[PDB]
RNA sequence: GCUGCAGUUAAAAAGCUCGUAGUUGGAUCUUGGAGGGUGCGCCGUCCCCGCCCUGCCUCUCGGCGCCCCGGGGCCCGAAGCGUUUACUUUGAAAAAAU
């Protein structure tokens, strides 16, 4: 119920409950169970896409992700179908640590890991938002109006799973960072 | 460009972007770490392990299929040897040049070259020492160097 | 240099002619392949330029010799690239 | 080798505009290059720029109009004392009226006008007009 | 430890008296030496060694008769050749306008070092405090040993 | 000749390289609304300021207080207090004559 899988320091509910139930629904089965069972989730958040189909974002412990990666496509396919009208995906909760000041104080708290920096984390978010494709490259555009836009290049193959999504990834990303993201396709070295 | 000559030459790896992959790469961390350790048993250097792994068996970079550089893998198993390999091959090279110069006292080129090599060594050791790898007070000496490299 | 290129989107053809280090954003110019030799049926992955002898799984065979550059594959052999 | 990276970016720009060029690719970029490119941008001296992400140190493409006579870098990064800023802008700016000295202060990389208004000071990066 | 007392004169803290006495256990009494100490002030913790110790050192800021007043300085330990005293090197920046770059410059400062501090080893950064003339050269006394195994160039342990 | 010099031929790059001191060192770790100065005849124009469209902890000590059986634990000012600096900024301390 709420207790097990919607935990991570808060019980709660509603959607988390629905999705969890959906996972159980999937759980009845074969190889489409036992493999999942281990997987667990911290929380779910829902945020929309501009005309109005919402996207559902799921949070993962991070040690878990390799396994989630293991399934992903098949699971997402199920969650989109059972829960339709939403774009489902998977993001790992990452900690982020503040850069020390100085007088922040500083009781030289244990170093911290780049694998804890806000930029690194955000990069991870970008990596997580799209899936099996791969981010081929990136560029940043400085708009006349002091604005910045990040062009995130994408692979080509197997993309289709993401193609329809793109707009949500942009919106979702915004909700998290407040930065603007855009997507593109390549090229194929020759 | 270059340190002990006027050579310019740009030349390199050119390492790949793609964050992940290879994808056509199955195997596993398990697999190649075993592979690495077994090769290092045989006496192979990390450069050498990376090459042979690269060409014979699928490993584009050992880093990527395992979050660790080959040397770090070796050291963690307990395969790291006494001085870093670059320093080794330098010391060994200055040895072979030194042996050749003892044979042929008439070769001024060789004497020049020996100096160059030796300077490169002393600076490298200064760097390793600054960085704990070598005990502060480490030095390379002709006398003892011969005995050191083998 | 006539005050005309889109340094940001350069052409794939003239990007493909340039040095690996001179490429817009860098990238290599080398590849991997699967290699055959009828007697066996399984397939060894090989690196385009190779230095090492590469021998097959079992049969002391051959499977290219090295050179200045790309390994020269040996006589009666076949090879799909290839991935991403 | 390299001591600074800014000086290269700035020079590269200046030679682009001198040729009659409308774009450049600078390498390798840095937070400081971005910040400087940005101050330039706010003021009009360049168009829009783009940081391309090699898995290395970066490469920037700047699209430039042609309002730029010169963007220089000052090395070393001398300390300036609020009434050495008045002395700097006079040394290296065309008329009292325009052109900016851009420095780095505790409270941000800024053009000296913004410096005067905040009322902070620091070490001098460079300039343009 | 090493027998302190070593010299020819009986080392003692002034006006801190004894009197051992008869009856059983101890025997006399167990500590056998009353010890007097004080905190320097300025929030410098008086290290345990001072309180725990047998050593005499009049010159000690914690155990001895010296007051710390005046400049509080920090420097890097260049020498620990002399007994109970060290030499520290103080780097400072000299500003030259006439055209403007100033050039690193340094001064060495002799400073007394209480036996309470140990591992005073060259390389260690140390915080010394001004004091009354201890010796013709020495104006200062080591108040705090800043330390660090860090500076990694080796790996310190505990 | 710092700012602000010249050195192919005018006065001036050591025959060449190694090299310690010294100097010099890549990218990368946080993201209108009103207060006060002087112009113009109750109205406004034009600066300047905290904002909209990130010091932790304590809670040798003290207690704001939260939970336990004299024993405990925990946990605005003050306190703990600074990771070191340089830098720059705001103060004081800054002889009169000049």
């Amino acid at each position: 119920s709420a207790k097990i899988v919607k935990p991570n320091g808060e019980k709660p509910d509603e959607f988390e409950s629905g999705i969890s139930q959906a996972l159980l629904e999937l759980e009845m089965n074969s190889d489409l169970k036992a493999q999942l069972r281990e997987l667990n989730i911290t929380a779910a958040k829902e945020i929309e896409v501009g005309g109005g189909r919402k996207a559902i974002i799921i949070f993962v412990p991070v040690p878990q992700l390799k396994s989630f990666q293991k399934i992903q496509v098949r699971l997402v396919r199920e969650l989109e179908k059972k829960f339709s009208g939403k774009h489902v995906v998977f993001i790992a909760q990452r900690r982020i640590l503040p850069k020390p000041t100085r007088k922040s104080r500083t009781k030289n708290k244990q170093k911290r890991p780049r694998s804890r920096t806000l930029t690194a984390v955000h990069d991870a978010i970008l990596e997580d938002l799209v899936f099996p494709s791969e981010i081929v490259g990136k560029r940043i555009r400085v708009k006349l109006d002091g604005s910045r836009l990040i062009k995130v290049h994408l692979d080509k193959a197997q993309q289709n799973n993401v193609e329809h999504k793109v707009e949500t990834f942009s919106g979702v990303y915004k909700k998290l960072t407040g930065k603007d993201v855009n997507f593109e396709f390549p090229e194929f070295q020759l | 460009g270059r340190m002990h000559a006027p050579g310019k030459g740009l030349s390199q790896s050119a390492l790949p972007y793609r964050r992940s992959v290879p994808t056509w790469l199955k195997l596993t961390s398990d697999d190649v770490k075993e592979q690495i350790y077994k090769l290092a048993k045989k006496g192979l250097t990390p450069s050498q392990i990376g090459v042979i792994l690269r060409d014979s068996h699928g490993v584009a970079q050992v880093r990527f299929v395992t979050g660790n550089k080959i040397l770090r893998i070796l050291k963690s198993k307990g395969l790291a040897p006494d001085l870093p390999e670059d320093l080794y091959h330098l010391i060994k090279k200055a040895v072979a040049v030194r042996k050749h110069l003892e044979r042929n006292r008439k070769d001024k080129d060789a004497k020049f070259r020996l100096i160059l090599i030796e300077s490169r060594i002393h600076r490298l050791a200064r760097y390793y020492k600054t960085k704990r790898v070598l005990p502060p007070n480490w030095k390379y000496e002709s006398s003892t160097a011969s005995a050191l490299v083998a | 240099m006539p005050l005309a290129k889109d340094l940001l989107h350069p052409s794939p053809e003239e990007e493909k002619r340039k040095h690996k280090k001179k490429r817009l954003v860098q990238s290599p110019n080398s590849y991997f392949m699967d290699v055959k030799c009828p007697g066996c049926y399984k397939i060894t992955t090989v690196f385009s330029h190779a230095q090492t002898v590469v021998l097959c799984v079992g049969c002391s065979t051959v499977l290219c010799q090295p050179t200045g550059g790309k390994a020269r594959l040996t006589e009666g052999c076949s090879f799909r690239r290839k991935q991403h | 080798v390299r001591m600074n990276v800014l000086a290269d970016a700035l020079k590269s720009i200046n030679n682009a505009e001198k040729r009659g060029k409308r774009q450049v690719l600078i390498r390798p970029c840095s937070k400081v290059i971005v910040r400087f490119l940005t101050v330039m941008m706010k003021h009009g001296y360049i168009g829009e720029f783009e940081i391309i992400d090699d898995h290395r140190a970066g490469k920037i493409v700047v699209n430039l109009t042609g309002r730029l006579n010169k963007c220089g870098v000052i090395s070393p990064r001398f300390d300036v004392q609020l009434k050495d800023l008045e002395k700097w802008q006079n040394n290296l700016l065309p008329s009292r009226q325009f052109g900016f000295i851009v420095l780095t202060t505790s409270a941000g990389i800024m053009d000296h006008e913004e410096a005067r208004r905040k009322h902070t000071g620091g070490k001098i990066l460079g300039f343009f007009f | 430890m090493a027998d302190i007392q070593t010299e020819r004169a009986y080392q003692k803290q002034p006006t801190i008296f004894q009197n051992k006495k008869r009856v059983l256990l101890g025997e006399t009494g167990k500590e056998k030496l009353p010890r007097y100490y004080k905190n320097i002030g300025l929030g410098f913790k008086t290290p345990k060694e001072a309180i725990e110790g047998t050593y005499i050192d009049k010159k000690c800021p914690f155990t001895g008769n010296v007051s710390i007043r005046g400049r509080i300085l920090s420097g890097v330990v260049t020498k620990m050749k002399m007994q109970r005293t060290i030499v520290i090197r103080r780097d400072y920046l000299h500003y030259i306008r006439k055209y403007n770059r100033f050039e690193k410059r340094h001064k060495n400062m002799s400073v007394h070092l209480s036996p309470c501090f140990r591992d005073v080893q060259i390389g260690d950064i140390v915080t010394v405090g001004e004091c009354r003339p201890l010796s013709k050269t020495v104006r200062f006394n080591v108040l705090k040993v800043t330390k660090a195994a860090g500076t990694k160039k080796q790996f310190q342990k505990f």
